[PDB]
Parts: C-alpha cells; structure tokens; sequence
C-alpha cells in the first residue's frame, strides 16, 4: 500500500507563532512542450503511390 | 486549382508532388527457355480416379 506521505503534525496552539529566521533560494527546473514535429502527407502516394 | 478560386492571397501553399517519371521498362526473366509439356496432362488417353 503506498506512502502518501511523511506524517507531520503541526503543534496549533492560539498563541504560538512560528517565524522563519533564515531563508534558502531555491531554484527548481519545469518542463514544458511547445511543439511538436510538423508532418505531411501525400494522400494519393501513401494510399496508391504511383 | 488547389485553392478553387482566381484570386490567391499571399502565403505558401502546398499544391502537388514532383516525381520524375520511369524512362524505359526492363524485364528480366530466367534465361533458360524450355517447352512446357501441358500436352501430357490435357491431352491423355486416359485419366486417373
Ligand atoms: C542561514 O543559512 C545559510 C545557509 O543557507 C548559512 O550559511 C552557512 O553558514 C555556515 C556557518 O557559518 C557555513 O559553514 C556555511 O558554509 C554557510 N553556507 C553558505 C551557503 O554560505 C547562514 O549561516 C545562516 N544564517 C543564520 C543567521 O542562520
Ligand atoms: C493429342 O492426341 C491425339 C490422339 O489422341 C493426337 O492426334 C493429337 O495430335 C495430340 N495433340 C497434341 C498437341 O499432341
């Protein structure tokens, strides 16, 4: 049975914050596809060639 | 003709295929020339069951 994930229990209190006190500049990487291969058919040579 | 009007806009247009033609036809059989004795078969006497 797969892990949906790492259990992680936030301590909620009503008065408790929690602030950052440093960072990490993270660079990630997203693909994306714009095109694709731009084809052509001859209708009349692939069905009956010559 | 592709675009069936008189008029044709600007642009570039696919229309047909160039294929250069066959020039002369070669045929090339077995060189060995035997008569072929159909003359056993259709014109036997007599035939088998
Ligand atoms: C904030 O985080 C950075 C790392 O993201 C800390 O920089 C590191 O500091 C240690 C100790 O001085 C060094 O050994 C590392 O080489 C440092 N890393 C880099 C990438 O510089 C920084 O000290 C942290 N600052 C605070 C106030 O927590
Ligand atoms: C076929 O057989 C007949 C006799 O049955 C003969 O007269 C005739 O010539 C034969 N034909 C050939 C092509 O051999």
């Amino acid at each position: 049975t797969m892990s949906l994930g790492a259990e992680n229990s936030v301590a909620y209190s009503n008065n408790s914050i929690a602030i950052p006190t440093n960072f990490t500049i993270s660079v990630t990487t997203e693909i994306l596809p714009v095109s694709m291969t731009k084809t052509s058919v001859d209708c009349t040579m692939y069905i009956c060639g010559d | 003709c592709t675009l069936k009007s008189f008029t044709v806009e600007k642009g570039i247009y696919q229309t047909s295929n160039f294929r250069v033609q066959p020039t002369e036809s070669i045929v090339r059989f077995p060189n060995i020339t035997n008569l072929c004795p159909f003359d056993e078969v259709f014109n036997a006497t007599r035939f088998a069951s």
